[PDB]
DNA sequence: CCGTTTCCAACGAAGGCCTCAAAGCGGTCCAAATATCCACT
DNA sequence: AGTGGATATTTGGACCGCTTTGAGGCCTTCGTTGGAAACGG
């Protein structure tokens, strides 16, 4: 397999969430606010749902645009709608 | 042999549309005039149901003008081609 | 002698989750794209949480703000609440902390 | 072609019942509207069939 | 040549979850102008799509080409 | 007892709609301990796990 | 009992039809005043479609407004909920905020006139 | 025979329900022998009695 | 007696499956930072 | 919560058979096309 192409992961990594990374990001972005006890878990869940939406959209865009391998324009066009739908 | 229900639903949506547009300008005596309109519309539907007519055939009404234009273009093209061939 | 910044180390988890959910071979040029989209999404999420907390009248972020945001996103509704999504997508160690449960003489944890 | 006359006189089957001004105006307006629609759609149908058969004959002639 | 107050008042009251929730005057004033901005935006989007085609008139097709992203924005 | 009765009497439709009497603590306990299962289409209906099968 | 319920349902349906006709007249006026000075012509099907879609979107607007009002423990809707509802795209957000500034200076004018009348 | 089958099924269901309840209640059963006998007799089969 | 609609014979490519060879590296074993964490004070 | 000490983690090093892609063959089966024949004037 070429280094440019990555095969799909047959096994999923452990479902442990990087709570420290999310806390550090939320602190460096908005340091004036304070997150609650387990808000990072809800942020992780929202990120999981966003990634799932983006993945399915990129998959259908790549399979509908005469392609067996996900390219850059496919995920680009998927993000251009997913990012707009994810805000409210 | 009664007609097919395609022209029936076409007529019913056309009559709903014309009732709606004539009601758009109506200001006084709102509810009873539209009540009478739907009553007489259902009565005309019944009268069309009881009527009999020899069978005929055509397609949906949304593609009338487009098909007419395509047939006009094809007629002109065939005419000019036949004229050229005959002159030769 | 490898060197990895915490940002890429944090984003690699979601990148691998995306690669697993795609179920299709993906070019390497899409990884940085997914990372940039994740950064933009995190920025917009932080801004939305900030404005929601400001409108709520308090300085701290509470789970009702995230519930309102997910409801505006179309993910959470009155029938399909947040507990259903937590049970569907999260393991037991997080469900024990998020969803309240009673045991041992009506002892409820967390207090809800 | 045969359904059109009958429906036509249904016009005067309504005039004998309703008597209000604006109701009568709406009746006349929407009735002439649906009549125009009937005539135009049937004329378009006839012209479409004739044009189709003429196109078939003409392509046969050129071939 | 715009929306009326009673129109949108009925529209919002008949679609609410409970009639106990009331609408103030400034909110009702902003609602009609928001609806007007939305409809004029839809119209100008459709006509700009038609100009991208430079067709003869605006019909259902140019509308539905831009229709989804409009409500995706709103 | 209600869940067991619904499972044993109606074999092909053992789902029960969640009521106000079923407060979230006990329902969550039963769902976490694997005793009960939500309906795949609507979480408002729950059933008992078929242990004998 | 069912007959009276069905008559009330039909009365609500006639009310909805009147609202549809009114909003259709309004959107027709708007579209036919923008089309002429935007050098293009419109078809009636597009007018009907925009009418129906505006009617359907008003319900979503009402839902979002009631949600925003409930989130702040307020049974009445104010300008803050209408400003939050427009936060999806910043362009119309700024448009609505400057419109609220206009409403605010109008309220200032009304308050000044009321104080002047009370002075007399 | 049908009564035997029904009793076996009911007993299996009750056994599994009791086991899951004792597990989820988060109680120490080894200290109380009266419950220890039950939790030791729960797992064994019913038809081979 | 002759033109037209229709079923039948036939070439084809078309797709679907099978096989082999070549370039790649993921997986397994292994180093020594180093970073997650749990409570240290 | 700043300070701390410890132990599992992993990423770059190294190597072989599993891995997929590209190409060639070849087959069994539907379809478009030409034509003989029955029907209408």
């Amino acid at each position: 397999m070429a280094l440019s192409t990555i095969v799909s992961q047959r096994k999923q990594i452990k479902r442990k969430a990087p709570r420290g990374f999310l806390k550090r990001v939320f602190k460096r972005k908005k340091p004036q606010l304070r997150l609650e006890k387990s808000g990072d878990l809800l942020v992780h869940l929202n990120c999981l749902l966003f990634v799932h939406r983006l993945a399915e959209e990129s998959r259908t865009n790549a399979c509908a645009s005469k392609c067996r391998v996900i390219n850059k324009e496919h995920v680009l066009a998927a993000a251009k709608v997913i990012l707009k739908k994810s805000r409210g | 042999q009664p007609l097919s229900k395609s022209t029936r639903d076409h007529l019913q949506t056309m009559m709903e549309s014309v009732i709606m547009t004539i009601l758009s300008n109506s200001i006084k005596e709102k509810e009873e005039i539209q009540y009478h309109l739907n009553f007489l519309k259902k009565r005309l539907l019944q009268q069309c149901e009881t009527l009999k007519v020899p069978p005929k055939k055509m397609e949906d009404l949304t593609n009338v003008s487009s098909l007419l234009n395509m047939e006009r273009a094809r007629d002109k093209a065939n005419e000019e081609g036949l004229a050229l061939l005959q002159e030769e | 002698r490898p060197r990895q910044d915490p940002h890429k180390a944090g984003l690699s988890h979601y990148v691998k989750l995306f690669s697993f959910y795609a179920k299709m071979p993906m070019e390497r040029k899409a990884l940085e794209m997914v990372e940039k989209c994740l950064d933009k999404y995190f920025q917009h999420l932080c801004d939305d949480l900030e404005v929601f907390a400001a409108h709520a009248g308090r300085k701290t972020v509470k789970p009702e703000d995230l519930e309102l945001l997910m409801r505006r996103q179309g993910l959470v509704t009155d029938q399909v609440s947040l507990h259903v999504l937590v049970e569907r997508h999260l393991p037991l160690e997080y469900r024990q902390l998020l969803i309240p449960c009673a045991y041992s003489g009506n002892s409820v944890f967390p207090a809800q | 072609n045969i359904v059109l006359p009958e429906f036509e006189k249904t016009h005067l089957e309504h005039q004998q019942r309703i008597e209000s001004k604006v109701c009568k105006a709406a009746i006349a307006t929407f009735y002439v509207n649906v009549k125009e629609q009937f005539i135009k759609m049937l004329k378009e149908s006839q012209m479409l069939t004739n044009l189709k058969r003429k196109n078939a004959k003409m392509i046969s002639d050129i071939e | 040549s715009g929306f009326r107050k009673e129109l949108v008042s009925r529209l919002l009251h008949l679609h609410f979850k409970d009639d106990k929730t009331k609408v103030s005057g400034d909110a009702l004033q902003l609602m009609v102008e928001l609806l007007k901005v939305f409809v004029v935006e839809a119209a100008v989007r459709g006509v700009r799509q038609a100009q991208a085609e430079d067709a003869l008139r605006v019909d259902v097709d140019q509308l539905e080409k831009v229709l989804p992203q409009l409500l995706l924005d709103f | 007892e209600i869940l067991i009765n619904r499972l044993f009497d109606v074999p092909h439709d053992p789902y029960v709609k969640i009521s106000d009497s079923f407060w979230p603590p006990y329902v969550e306990l039963l769902l976490r301990n694997g005793i009960a299962l939500r309906h795949p289409e609507d979480p408002t209906r729950i059933r008992l796990e078929a242990f004998h099968q | 009992m069912e007959e009276e319920a069905e008559t009330e349902e039909q009365q609500r349906f006639s009310y909805q039809q009147r609202l549809k006709a009114a909003v259709h007249y309004t959107v027709g006026c708007l579209c036919e005043e923008v089309a002429l000075d935007k050098e293009m012509q419109f078809s009636k099907q597009t007018i009907a479609a925009i009418s129906e879609l505006t009617f359907r979107q008003c319900e979503n607007f009402a839902k979002d407004l009631e949600m925003f009002a409930r989130h702040a423990k307020r049974t009445t809707i104010n300008t803050e909920d209408v400003k939050l509802l427009a936060r999806r795209s910043n362009s119309l957000l700024k448009y609505i905020t400057d419109k609220s500034e206009e409403i605010a200076q109008i309220n200032l004018e009304r308050k000044a006139q009321k104080k002047k009348k009370s002075e007399d | 025979r049908q009564n035997l089958q029904m009793e076996i099924k009911i007993t299996t269901v009750i056994q599994h329900v009791f086991q899951n309840l004792i597990l989820g209640s988060k109680v120490n059963w080894a200290e109380d022998p009266a419950l220890k006998e039950i939790v030791l007799q729960l797992e064994k089969n019913v038809d081979m009695m």
